[PDB]
């Protein structure tokens, strides 16, 4: 009932208050995402837009949650969906 | 001692077995060797459970399995406390120890092994006022409770101890100062999947259930509440009252004050007989409670204690026989207690609900005495339902008729009457606000003016907001929607896209439509396209110039046919394929097409492309402007142009070829087609090299009687030689001709000299002339001062960006005195002016009751010129009504007269932007 | 997963037109665009190996 | 400044507490997520060759925001890409988000004091590397040149260059992750990031470092000495002097093309081609002494404040005055971000945030 995330302090305290929330496969997300922790604190700093993961529906499907402007979540969005469609390619 | 602390607080409260936890654990360990955080802020939404995971923190250490490194774990309850009192840190420590004062001053021997949890810290931001406090460094002074916060968080007492806070997104603002190098941790409520099943389960069956549910769960203010269980109860518990009452509710079902309406007044009803109203006393009570709720959303405060109730008259025996629900919750094991609502957001339904019971009654005599408006701003606004004030009305029975509505209204008819194009971010807040009334009537009288509409599309509820607050803007004519990535790539979007789509194509008084930077895919195009075949849209124009619509255009070419209101269509920077210009030729050669202006700049033509023009040209069709900017006419486009435009069938009445890449040879080409064109009154050939030979074939061309032009536009073109020779015989001997642009030519004195002569014989028409960056210069001045004395045709003459100077200025404002003039617009921007000459421009704009507009714009100055212009600005005969200055640049005192002179002459416009007023389309090309 | 590499390359915050061009990282030193690799760990290793390369 | 938000919020505000008693207009645009205003531009009398389109050239300057520092202002940097505002003075670096949508700020992100005691302590420069990532500071009586890292998820001091027994006058900073710093005693050590390893020492005369301009291989100084000397880095030899007929109070450099801007005591600016370096040009004087520039990120105009009340807008390659806004006292600072949208001008003890019309 509880999640726990850090936001930076160079995030403001006025953008966690509307994510855009997408879904997609959860090997997918993985095989994109990945588990590093860094390369996705490096690449939310590039983009300025928050990213976290969490495994919905027996594991099949992912619920991606970006926050920032609308314009750094159509980024990062994008970037992620590129990425998808390589791998599914 | 610590075991029986231990077991004391196992005993009070009853962890690092699930994945939550163990970040919390690990969160005071080095980032990279060279940072330990001493202090964790948790923050998040009311309701998410905080303080349980506090308490779950101090429980896990007791047990020992929490922070085990640390020798004692402090716990704070921040309701609990009262502030105003004066204390010291170390009777704080015993209050939670059983007395143990021997234990306590062994505690202070080891600070870097404390840990102390504040639980609540945002009910403080209050008294964390904007001033600063004595700043503490010992554990045995006596200070006021506050300032024992204050220093412990600024780390000036036990520096070394490491903290934890839980509190508020909305009371950070002044933390954020306060705290040294913090680590911020984001605590989430209810996942968005979860939130999206619950409220799925509770809504009719019967009913349309799909459109309710997309429009409760789309909406982010809403959505983002449900993450407390508490709120997320709440809604569900409304839904299934709805649904239970059947057709006895007639309250709203999708915004989240139809469900507090609801809910609350259903509770309300309860002890009286249906439809009857409530005791004086009990008005009373429900009042008070307003107030409170008022005042504490006001005064930033949400815990109240036994000193507020007593103000108000309440008592909580008296609200629980009002409500039975219970609503403020009383918290406090101490001899002096504590209320809180049951949730933040009922605080704000109930201080919403004092401005429309405020009027009713004068209720002062019974009683004794930013982001945090957002909530109470929604529930205002959502109040004004008129199926929720009925109910009102048979509580108190009384009408009710705030007086805030009022306000509200001017508030949103004021966004609209904005001069320089409305906001699109307070036009897209207004129509958020306004779709929580739901009221019909409220909503149609807010709406009245708006004349013109940008909107920005970010999220699918702007759709639906837009699409049900345009349906009341009676008076709008123009609309610019910008749509980034939301329709950019391949339903609920559509069915919501197709829904704004048969809106727009419904009003009857919109003309313009333009798309901004929209980026739409096929179907997006496909739908829109559909939507505007309507009979009842009357969209004259229509600009996809900043949009990408490439892959769609096939659905315009259809819209072309049938739509026979369409006189405008811009598809600049759209490439234009040779298949695309064929069905686009095909469609504006339909006999129902009633397209006038097409422009194609810079959409990449092709000499089959020029083909297919050229062809069109000649055919019967209704277009009778042309522009064909930033594309490269070769020769053999160029010859088949000619050959269109030598023709007697071509109607053609305006052409724009600026900077399409013309040399000699295809200037030649071009004027010597126009000869037998009998048609065209327009002409641009802009930024385009023509030289003298083709200067001199202009000039043959003007000379033939049969010619019609009446405006030429030459920006950029010619060179220092004699063909302003030509020009200026062939103004001498024209009655047609009546506008000629020449800016950023190199015409110098010698020219000028020679046009002045040409303008000054009473056979020439020209009526406005345009030198701006020309390379004049202060010996010419005579020459135009005789000029502008002696002429009667000549109206605009602009100057701009030419060093005339202070004594060109003056010897030039010894004709503009003169009342045989007729000149009504000057330029004088950016002509090296000082305070020197605003003796003779006071004299001449005093003098002259003719002039009407002047610009002033990049020139210097000074206070005392700018005054004399100003009392000059005031003078009774003096007609301008167009100003062009900057009031920014200017002190005070200056600043102040400028808005005597606005004062004293209501018409007069002083705006920086002179050229953004045209009277007689003065940019038909630029368009 | 190294902070270096990425301190030496620029995302342009304007989305581009061409949604296939959109992970694709700047180098602030000469210029050159380097991307498209199907992952994170990817992306940062061509980071790496474009300055080892050419610049280092 | 005036907004809507602000005026319902007033107005509701005035309506409650009347009630409790006895017992168009004109509005600004906001500055949207802290990125942009919403506008349009304004209209020219012509249009622009195919590739003169981003030539833009600036029209008016619109006061938007109000940064309540309360400490006598010294330094101002701004950041486009993460929409930070650093304003520095004596005690301390404040820290301000532009995506508070006030008209007078107070609240500040976050409060960067110095680690020693500001009792004879006190901070003089400070500088944002290109990239966004690094905050650099120095000043009087600091064992070093503090950094700060600004991309981990908390604000903590990084390292420190050590310059004891010096004071810092001009900070610099190259993409090769160099970094430079300029001394009373005319000293400039060249720094290694990486390893914090004194690379460099370019001695020179007393104050003459006090201004500091790095480009390609070569570090442009003046300073109250009156003379531009150009110091080479990988031959550690001066290469160039050239004399000037009052004191150096500011340098800058064209970031599209080889002009180097130089701003005198006496109230004239100088163009000085850094190739060619024969030509020297004058533009015309202002009335009072010239404490900073820069140049646009195009490089076709330029901005300059001094000791007087106004903040100037210049043309290149003229240098023709465009327009002129005026203040309360001389303005120390100012800068301006790498998207040309805004310019943060620092004056008495609060710094002004203007939206450039175009
Ligand atoms: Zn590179």
């Amino acid at each position: 009932s509880l999640r726990l995330r850090t936001r930076p302090w160079w995030f403001p305290i006025q953008e966690v208050s509307n994510p855009l929330v997408l879904y997609m496969e959860a090997w997918v997300a993985e095989r994109v995402i990945g588990t590093d922790q860094a390369e996705i604190s490096e690449i939310e700093w590039m983009c300025q837009a928050l990213l976290t993961v969490d495994s919905v529906n027996s594991g099949n499907l992912a619920e991606i949650t970006i926050f920032g402007q609308p314009s750094a979540q159509t980024r990062m969005k994008n970037i992620l969906l590129n990425m998808a469609a390589w791998h599914k390619e | 001692d610590l075991q029986d602390y231990k077991a004391h607080v196992i005993a009070k409260f009853d962890h690092y077995d699930s994945p939550e936890m163990k970040l919390l654990s690990d969160a005071f360990k080095p980032y990279q060797k060279t940072f330990q955080p001493h202090t964790i802020i948790l923050h998040g939404r009311p309701g998410v459970g905080k303080s349980a995971l506090a308490r779950s923190i101090v429980l896990g250490w007791a047990q020992g399995k929490l922070f085990q490194k640390m020798s004692f774990v402090i716990f704070f309850s921040v309701r609990e406390i009262k502030w105003t009192e004066k204390s010291s840190l170390a009777q704080l420590i015993a209050k939670e120890c059983p007395d143990s004062w021997d234990l306590v001053t062994k505690i202070m021997s080891q600070p870097e092994r404390l840990l102390f949890v504040i639980d609540g810290l945002d009910d403080m931001d209050s008294v964390l006022q904007h001033d600063d406090m004595t700043l503490s460094r010992d554990w045995k002074d006596e200070q006021p409770i506050y300032i024992l916060m204050y220093s412990l968080l600024r780390k000036a007492l036990l520096p070394q101890s490491f903290l934890i806070i839980t509190t508020r997104n909305t009371g950070l603002e002044k933390l954020k100062s306060m705290v040294v190098s913090p680590l911020y941790i984001l605590v989430e409520g209810l996942s968005a999947s979860r939130r999206s099943q619950l409220v799925l389960e509770n809504i009719s069956n019967e009913s349309d259930r799909i459109q309710v549910f997309h429009s409760l769960i789309e909406n982010h203010q809403l959505f983002d509440q449900c993450q407390a269980p508490s709120v997320c109860s709440l809604v569900c518990e409304a839904l299934q009252l709805q649904k239970k009452l059947g057709k006895r509710c007639t309250l709203p079902c999708q915004t989240l004050t139809g469900l507090y309406a609801t809910l609350v007044f259903h509770q309300l009803t309860l002890k009286r007989p249906s439809q009857s109203a409530l005791s004086q006393e009990e008005q009373i009570t429900l009042v008070g409670l307003c107030m409170m709720a008022a005042e504490g959303v006001w005064t930033m405060r949400s815990v109240f204690y036994d000193d507020d109730l007593k103000n108000y008259s309440l008592k909580e025996s008296e609200i629980l026989a009002l409500f039975h629900m219970n609503i403020l919750l009383q918290v406090g094991h101490n001899s002096e207690q504590c209320y809180v609502f049951s949730h933040l957001s009922l605080q704000d339904f109930f201080a919403a609900l004092y401005y429309v019971l405020e009027g009713l009654e004068e209720w002062n005599q019974h009683f004794c005495f930013d982001t945090r408006l957002l909530g109470m701003k929604r529930f205002l606004f959502g109040l004004m339902n008129k199926d929720i004030l009925k109910t009102l009305e048979v509580l108190f029975e009384y009408p009710v008729i705030p007086t805030v509505e009022q306000k509200l209204q001017h508030w949103v008819s004021l966004i609209a009457q904005q001069v320089n194009g409305t906001s699109p971010m307070d036009t897209l807040d207004a129509f958020y606000c306004l779709f929580e009334s739901q009221d019909e009537e409220f909503v149609g009288g807010a709406l009245k003016r708006f004349q013109e509409v940008w909107l920005l599309i970010n999220q699918k509820m702007d759709l639906k907001v837009s699409s049900y607050c345009l349906k009341h803007c009676q008076n709008l004519k123009a609309i610019r929607v910008d749509i980034r990535d939301l329709l950019s790539v391949d339903p609920l979007l559509m069915e919501w896209w197709g829904n704004f789509c048969s809106v727009l194509g419904s009003l009857r008084n919109l003309k313009e439509l333009d798309l901004g930077d929209s980026i739409l895919s096929q179907r997006a195009m496909k739908i829109l396209c559909l939507e505007l075949r309507n009979q009842s849209c009357r969209i004259q124009k229509l600009t996809f110039k900043s949009a990408e619509v490439v892959s769609g255009l096939k659905h315009l070419w259809k819209l072309l046919f049938s739509n026979q209101n369409l006189k405008y269509l811009n598809l600049g920077n759209t490439p234009m394929k040779d298949d695309d210009m064929k069905l686009a030729c095909e469609a504006l050669k339909h006999p129902k097409c009633s397209v006038e202006t097409l422009r194609l700049d810079s959409c990449e033509l092709t000499i089959i492309g020029y083909e297919m023009i050229s062809t069109l040209l000649i055919s019967t069709t209704r277009l009778k402007c042309l522009s064909l900017a930033k594309n490269r006419v070769g020769v053999k486009s160029m010859i088949s142009l000619g050959n269109a435009l030598s023709s007697s069938m071509c109607l053609l009445q305006k052409l724009i070829l600026d900077n399409c890449g013309l040399t000699p040879a295809s200037c030649h080409l071009l004027v010597s087609a126009l000869f037998s064109n009998q048609n065209l009154t327009h002409l641009c050939l802009s930024n385009n090299s023509l030289g003298t030979e083709g200067v001199q074939q202009l000039c043959q061309f003007l000379r033939n009687p049969e010619c019609a032009l009446q405006r030429l536009i030459l920006n950029h073109c010619n060179i220092v030689d004699d063909a302003y020779g030509f020009l200026a015989m062939r103004l001498a001997n024209n009655t047609k001709l009546t506008h000629l642009s020449l800016t950023m030519n190199p015409v110098g004195d010698g020219a000028m000299k020679l046009l002045c002569e040409a303008l000054k014989e009473p056979t020439c028409y020209l009526q406005e002339l345009e030198l701006v960056d020309c390379q004049l210069t202060q010996n010419c001045c005579e020459d135009l001062a005789c000029m502008i004395t002696t002429t009667k045709h000549l109206k605009s003459l602009d100057l701009g960006n030419n060093a005339l100077g202070d004594k060109g200025v003056i010897t030039l404002c010894e004709g503009l005195k003169q009342s045989s003039s007729s000149l009504r617009r000057l330029g004088l921007g950016a002509c090296k002016l000082t305070s020197n000459c605003c003796e003779a421009l006071s004299l001449a704009i005093s003098c002259n009751p003719h002039l009407n507009s002047l610009n002033l714009v990049k020139n210097d100055f000074s206070t005392s010129g700018m005054l004399k212009l100003c009392s000059a600005f005031q003078c009774p005969v003096s007609n301008l009504g167009i100003i062009g200055l900057w009031k920014q640049e200017y002190y005070a005192r200056v600043r102040r007269q400028l808005e005597e002179v606005e004062f004293v002459k209501p018409h007069v416009v002083i705006d920086g932007d002179w050229y953004a007023s045209d009277e007689d389309d003065r940019n038909w090309w630029k368009n | 997963s190294y902070s270096e590499a990425w301190g030496y390359f620029h995302l342009d915050p304007a989305q581009p037109r061409h949604r296939m061009m959109s992970a694709w990282a700047t180098c602030r030193l000469c210029g050159l665009q380097v991307g498209g690799l199907p992952n994170f760990q990817m992306w940062t290793r061509a980071l790496c190996q474009h300055l080892s390369d050419v610049h280092l | 400044p005036q907004f809507c938000q602000g005026f319902l919020i007033q107005g509701l505000w005035e309506l409650f507490m009347d009630s409790r008693q006895k017992n168009a207009d004109k509005f600004l645009k906001p500055l949207s997520w802290g990125s942009e205003v919403l506008e349009s531009s304004c209209n020219q009398p012509s249009t622009a060759l195919w590739q003169l389109e981003r030539f833009t050239v600036p029209q008016a300057l619109q006061k938007v925001r109000v940064l309540k520092h309360q400490e006598l202002l010294l330094v101002v940097a701004v950041s486009s890409f993460t929409r930070h505002v650093f304003t520095c003075s004596q005690s301390g670096i404040k820290v301000w988000n532009l995506v508070n949508q006030v008209a007078e700020d107070r609240d500040p992100e976050s409060h960067l004091k110095c680690s020693v005691q500001d009792n004879k302590v006190y901070l003089r420069t400070c500088l944002l590397s290109s990239n966004s990532r690094t905050l650099f500071a120095g000043g009087y009586n600091l064992p070093g040149v503090i950094v700060w890292d600004l991309a981990a998820p908390s604000l903590y001091e990084k390292c420190q260059l050590p310059c004891e027994g010096l004071s810092c006058q001009a900070l610099a900073n190259t993409k090769e992750n160099m970094a430079l710093a300029g001394f009373t005693d005319g000293t400039v050590r060249i720094w290694d990031l990486r390893t914090q390893e004194i690379v460099r020492n370019l001695k020179g005369p007393t104050n003459s470092a006090r201004n500091l301009v790095v480009k390609d291989d070569n570090i442009w100084t003046g300073g109250l000495d009156a003379c531009l000397r150009c110091w080479d880095l990988r031959m550690a030899k001066v290469s160039l002097e050239h004399l000037f007929q009052s004191q150096i109070m500011s340098l800058a450099h064209s970031p599209t093309e080889d002009w180097l801007l130089l701003g005198l005591a006496n109230g004239q600016h100088c163009l000085f081609n850094s190739r060619k370096r024969d030509q020297v040009l004058t533009v015309d004087t202002k009335d009072n002494t010239i404490l900073g520039l820069k140049f646009s990120p195009n490089g076709k105009w330029w901005a300059s404040v001094g000791m007087g009340n106004f903040i100037t807008v210049h043309s290149m390659p003229t240098g023709a005055k465009l327009f002129q806004v005026p203040e309360v006292g001389p303005v120390r600072c100012f800068d301006m971000t790498e998207n040309g949208r805004l310019i943060i001008t620092g004056s008495r003890d609060c710094a002004s945030v203007y939206h450039i019309k175009y």
